[PDB]
């Protein structure tokens, strides 16, 4: 018999992004080919199968620094980190290959799906 | 607010 | 020129609630008249003006235990904590007064608004 | 996915 507030999840995500922009309560640095990205472990886990697996590990859950595979492109990661905190994906002809490869590595199934569809349309 |  | 994934914010909140249910990466205990509630500081801040103010304080941001005012009803808090993580509010005739008072103290403006409207309809 |  609950009532539901339609905009609540969006408002929560908007506030989490405000915290990220002001570097409030960020608890991890993600290192991508020497570029560094500060974030909230819980948000990373909520968006990515890879971060979910990492931060549920009894040893890795306590790390303040995570280094990604050197093949990962920092711009592709930045675009995906922005998507995690906003639901908005900056998908462009020049970045789609790097974004899809990063989303496959991060295990972000819905992003991989839209990249596959956008690539298929251009062939 | 809605009835979900 | 971004594309947007409609269900992303809801999916994020659903995963944050899964983390709460399994007590994963919870970093604070909220004490309400001896009842204890584990949660994520970032989610509490994203939903409540009171928690936002508390955890942006340079001393309180580091506390692992927060004690609420003894007038706060544990059931009212529990209902609001469930709403924070799900967008669903269990508003009932028998709890509406305790839920509204707790939402006013927590500074959850949209919850206060629907409680005022539901009370006004019954008068 | 939509055009926001
Ligand atoms: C599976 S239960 C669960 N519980 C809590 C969290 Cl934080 C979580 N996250 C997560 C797991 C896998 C995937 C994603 C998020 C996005 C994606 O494409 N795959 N999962
Ligand atoms: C105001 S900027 C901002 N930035 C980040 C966060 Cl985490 C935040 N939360 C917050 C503040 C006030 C209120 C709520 C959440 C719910 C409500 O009714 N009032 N606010
Ligand atoms: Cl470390
Ligand atoms: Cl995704
Ligand atoms: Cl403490
Ligand atoms: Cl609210």
């Amino acid at each position: 018999s609950c009532i539901q507030f339609t905009r609540h999840a969006s408002d929560v995500l908007l506030n989490l992004n405000r915290l990220r922009s002001r570097d409030i309560l960020t608890d991890v640095v993600i290192v991508v080919s020497r570029e560094q990205f500060r974030a909230h472990k819980t948000v990373l886990m909520a968006c990515s199968g890879l971060f979910y697996s990492i931060f549920t590990d009894q040893l890795k859950c306590n790390l303040s620094v995570i280094n990604l595979d050197p093949e990962i492109n920092p711009e592709g990661f930045c675009i995906l980190l922005d998507f995690m905190y906003t639901s908005r994906l900056n998908l462009r002809e020049g970045n789609i290959m790097a974004v899809m490869a990063t989303a496959m590595y991060l295990q972000m199934e819905h992003v991989v799906d839209t990249c596959r569809k956008f690539i298929k349309a251009s062939e | 607010w809605v009835i979900p």
